[PDB]
């Protein structure tokens, strides 16, 4: 498309694609499976206030992906900004 | 104006004694020549009641020196006057005609606001372009 | 010298990198043909290819010196962003230029950038820097032309644009108020030297531009400015003083060392002939004695580059894991020169970030003199990383105060916020996170009280009754022109309230968002994707759709349709339900389509609108929600079969006949009867399974509320306006709730768009071109 069509489309798409989704499934299977094993992210954040979805990330990687994890020999960081603070920021001890 | 403290609940509390006058017993003792001091101007000095006096006498209202002040309340005790208070108060408004300006709050507070603002637009720019000149110039060619 | 500098069109072979990498040492995978993937190339592959532009302009009759008191004193290499490295057989094309030929008290100072280009589209710049020594005094060929930082200034008065509109350079474009507004300055300069100390014709020639709040960068004004004989730079000299550079790279408080436990040592060659032939950097200086002993050289020393080439393989081997497309820059000075066969130890450490990629600094000292060879750093892009945001159900009284007291960044967001709130709503947000009341009474007392009333009578939602249809009625009918205050309950806190949690949530995680993208923590190429209430916060932080005062305003209305979408009853409660059902930790053998199947059966005979609303887990959580007694009889027919235990058909196929959709009809049948038998307010009745989700009232994410988003649609369309949406800042990188694909604009992702929502919106958009 042209670029000053793109925002056109867009933005009828996008408001279209939040308007219908709390009248639609939340699929989360899915979408784990998209920033996992179709984008081989070595490190997910969860920002929020708890791990509630930082802990159900790391129960998804070991039910379908600790041999794909290990093949492909890639280190999985499952961090979550409520207790993970060190290691997000790289702020770690002067040991 | 506001913000004064029991200024203005001291002087209103002043006019009973008009009335007072008559009910009570002190009329052949006391008699009340009260008056409305109006805008006086200050010493010359350094105020924000000063300041504004010139712009707020272009509404065609009177501003008062400190001498021209007392000579209106040494004119309340001319022999003719002291009789007229010795009949009944005597009410003397020597306010300046500011009695008709409205929003006279409002009003002064924007003749400080116009008179400030020129201040620091006109001091800020005059400090910005001295030193605006001295980086095109040199700091080596200001001993003039 | 003012012209740009070609150098011809220059090709990449299997070769000439293999006889690279060995003459600098650099075994990494990525630069060695495999079988499978294509070959890169290094970075220290542009100095090979653009080494007949950059050396060409030490050469004009205006840039004098000679070539035999030459030093090269830096060299730094920078990929354009969106960038992929040379390929094996890539053909590329490079164009250099001078920026600078400025005279100090020693030599003169050349500062050349050649930029590499495939296929028009330009992948990498290097910028190199020469040093004539002597002393030289041909000053009309002198010039500096740079770009100078984006410096950020605020007026917070109005003599700040007095000052600023009092200068003759200053063009102001659009007439717009600028009070207590922010101005960015994108200015470059262009210098002619006189003497060394003045100036002989100064250009500054820049721009000035606004960020307006419906996230729109405007240009406001135009600096033009063109003097000549002075003495230093007034544009320069009042942006320094004024406002504050910006685009900055952020340094940590303390740095990392990186490579602990190991010594990084890179002893030097014992000749120079084969780097010299590997990049034709062919003077005699550092092969033949005769040459450097009569350039004053304590020896046939080592190529610069050659410094630089081997200690970024070490950056290349121990801050990216040998991969070659995280290393974004890298520069190097050389400090001090190498003689060969010497030994030589670096020091990789981390010490700072900026946009999203790592500083490695690194610097290289001899072991035996300990002198410092050679100071420089890098730009290693992080791991490619994934921001999921979390929805609600999970909040605490004084989440993020901990960061709203300690980051100034995190608090002028929720500060900024909550005067939206007060002055529109009359309530403080920040009131409700630091201690949940239970009641919280909105008053509508003076003229500015009457007005946040007009505010709750003017918003709308829709539903349907038994028969009928969209209703259009006020979502606070008890909200009329007579009421002075209204009162919001709530007997577990008022964080427990959806309306209230819903901003308190999107507002903490766009706190904690930009407290991270200010130290700069966050990549460029990341994506993400929120469950079910974050993915409005992912787009305000990562999206960048709407500012953080509409995007209260759209989340606190649509927790307000989420709840008065529900016929409640005498009291708070009602008749619909939420559950948390888990297909393993009872009956061993199911999957997600052997309970897709159940929760169908139930959704066919006896109907009542049950399904499963979330897929978090699979085989290990799924939240559904329906009706109580429709979703009683879920957690009494799945949790029946491990107690009286018989395990479903589907253990290893169903039989021949299609008995399974009627067998166990009557097991669904016989509990559907015995749920008519309990009481309408219907008690939670957990088993084995499902987790009694509380506080839980409406169906979120079914299809029964599938009415009510005609007006939640026509209220995001005027907070999110069009000019705002980015569109590169969403495809590829957002992945929705609703389609699990990422986003992207192709006329097949619109069609599951269209059969998830059956929306004439993107229907007719769907039958075009």
């Amino acid at each position: 498309m042209r670029p000053e069509v793109e925002q056109e489309l867009s933005h009828v798409l996008l408001t279209e694609l939040l308007a219908y989704q709390f009248a639609s499934p939340v699929r989360w299977i899915e979408t784990q499976d998209v920033f996992l094993k179709d984008y081989n992210t070595e490190r997910v954040v969860e920002i929020g206030p708890s791990p509630t979805l930082a802990g159900m990330a790391s129960r998804t990687i070991k039910a379908k992906y600790e041999s794909y994890d290990a093949a492909l020999s890639l280190q999985r960081q499952v961090l979550c900004y409520a207790k993970d603070t060190k290691e997000i920021y790289y702020t770690p001890d002067p040991a | 104006f506001g913000s004064d403290g029991l200024y203005s609940e001291s002087k209103l509390g002043l006019e009973t004694l008009f009335n007072r006058w008559y009910s009570e017993s002190w009329s052949e003792q006391l008699t009340v020549c009260g008056a409305i001091i109006g805008w006086t101007r200050g010493t010359g000095l350094m105020s924000g009641n000063n300041i504004i006096a010139e712009g707020l006498e272009k509404l065609g209202v009177r501003t008062f020196s400190q001498k021209e002040m007392a000579f209106n309340i040494l004119g309340l005790m001319t022999p003719e006057l002291t009789e007229m208070c010795q009949n009944g108060p005597v009410v003397a408004d020597l306010n300046g005609g500011l009695q008709f300006i409205e929003n006279l709050r409002e009003y002064t507070a924007q003749l400080r606001n116009e008179i400030y603002e020129t201040s620091e637009v006109r001091r800020a720019v005059s400090i910005e372009t001295g030193i605006e000149t001295r980086v095109v110039n040199g700091e080596n060619a200001d001993a003039p | 010298a003012n012209k740009p500098i070609s150098g011809g069109e220059a090709s990449v072979s299997s070769q000439a990198i293999a006889e690279f990498t060995h003459a600098v040492g650099n075994s990494c995978e990525d630069f060695v043909p495999r079988a499978g993937r294509p070959q890169l190339a290094p970075m220290d592959f542009a100095i090979v290819l653009g080494w007949k532009a950059i050396m060409k302009a030490i050469f004009p009759k205006t840039v004098d010196g000679d070539i035999l008191k030459l030093v090269h004193l830096s060299n730094g290499y920078k990929m354009f962003p969106g960038a992929d490295p040379l390929k094996k057989g890539d053909v590329v094309s490079t164009v250099a230029h001078i920026r600078s030929v400025v005279n100090g008290e020693t030599g003169k100072t050349v500062e050349v950038v050649g930029v590499i280009s495939r296929d028009g589209k330009p992948v990498l710049e290097v910028n190199s820097q020469f040093f004539y020594r002597g002393k030289y005094q041909d000053f009309g060929n002198s010039f500096k032309k740079t770009t100078e930082t984006p410096v950020q200034v605020a007026f917070k008065s109005a003599k700040d644009i007095a000052v600023l509109k009092s200068k003759e350079w200053f063009h102001l474009e659009k007439d717009i108020d600028l009070l207590n507004q922010t101005l960015t300055f994108r200015c470059e300069s262009y210098v002619k030297f006189k003497s060394s100390t003045v100036f002989a014709s100064v250009k500054t020639t820049g721009q000035a531009l606004l960020e307006l709040p419906s996230k729109e960068i405007i240009q406001v004004a135009e600096i033009n400015y063109e003097s000549g004989s002075s003495y230093g730079n007034p544009v320069l000299d009042y942006l320094t003083r004024h406002g504050s550079t910006i685009e900055q790279p952020i340094m940590f408080e303390n740095a990392i060392p990186l490579a602990q436990g190991t010594e990084l040592t890179s002893k030097a060659p014992g000749t120079n002939e084969t780097y010299a032939a590997v990049s034709g950097d062919y003077n005699p200086i550092h092969v033949n004695k005769v040459f450097a002993s009569y350039a004053n050289l304590p020896g046939t020393i080592t190529h610069g580059m050659y410094s630089s080439a081997a200690v970024r393989a070490l950056v290349e081997q121990w801050a990216a894991q040998n991969v070659a497309t995280r290393v974004r820059a890298f520069k190097a000075d050389f400090v001090g020169m190498v003689l060969p066969n010497d030994e030589l130890v670096t020091h990789l450490e981390h010490v700072g970030m900026i946009n999203g990629r790592k500083i490695i600094k690194v610097e290289t000292k001899k072991v035996e003199t300990e002198e410092v060879v050679l100071i420089g750093e890098a730009e290693i892009e992080q791991p490619v990383s994934t921001f999921v945001f979390t929805g609600q159900g999970s909040q605490e009284q004084g989440m993020g105060m901990d960061l709203y007291n300690s980051s100034e960044v995190a608090k002028s967001v929720w500060d900024r916020a909550d005067v939206h709130f007060i002055n529109n709503y009359g309530f403080s947000i920040l009131d409700i996170v630091k201690n949940n009341p239970t009641e919280l009474t909105v008053h509508f007392g003076g003229a500015k009280g009457r007005s946040i009333r007009n505010n709750y009578i003017s918003m709308m939602f829709e539903t349907v009754a038994a028969d009928g249809q969209l209703k259009s009625e006020k979502i606070f009918k008890e909200i009329n022109e007579d009421t002075i205050s209204f009162t919001f309950k709530s007997p577990t806190g008022l964080l427990s309230a959806t309306q209230f949690t819903q901003p308190a949530l999107t507002l903490m995680e766009k706190a904690s968002f930009e407290d991270m993208k200010s130290k700069g923590l966050v990549p460029s190429e990341s994506m993400f994707a929120g469950h079910s209430l974050g993915e409005y916060s992912a787009l305000t932080s990562l999206g960048d759709v709407m500012p953080i005062e509409s995007l209260v305003d759209v989340v606190f209305y649509r927790g307000m349709t989420m709840q008065v979408a529900v016929p409640r009853d005498e009291q708070g409660r009602s008749n619909y339900g939420m559950i948390a059902v888990n297909p393993s930790r009872v009956s061993s053998t199911f999957n997600d389509s052997a309970l897709r199947f159940v929760v169908e059966h139930i959704a066919q005979q006896t109907g009542w609108l049950l399904e499963i609303v979330n897929y978090n887990v699979e085989n290990t959580q799924y939240v559904a929600a329906g009706d109580l007694r429709g979703l009683d009889t879920l957690s009494n027919v799945l949790n029946v079969f491990k107690i009286q235990k018989i395990d479903i058909v589907k253990l290893q196929e169903t039989i021949s006949l299609d008995e399974v959709k009627v067998h166990l009809s009557e097991i669904v049948d016989e509990v559907s009867k015995k749920s008519s038998s309990k009481p309408q307010p219907i008690d939670l009745e957990r088993g084995f399974a499902c987790i009694p989700l509380k506080g839980i009232s409406v169906p979120f994410h079914s299809s029964y509320l599938r009415s009510g988003v005609k007006p939640f649609q026509t209220f995001l369309c005027k907070k999110i306006p069009k000019s705002a949406v980015k569109p590169a800042n969403l495809i590829g990188k957002y992945i929705p709730n609703l389609t699990a694909k990422p986003f992207q604009l192709t006329k097949e992702y619109f069609e599951d768009v269209y059969e998830l929502t059956k929306s004439e919106k993107i229907k007719h958009i769907l039958d075009h071109w």
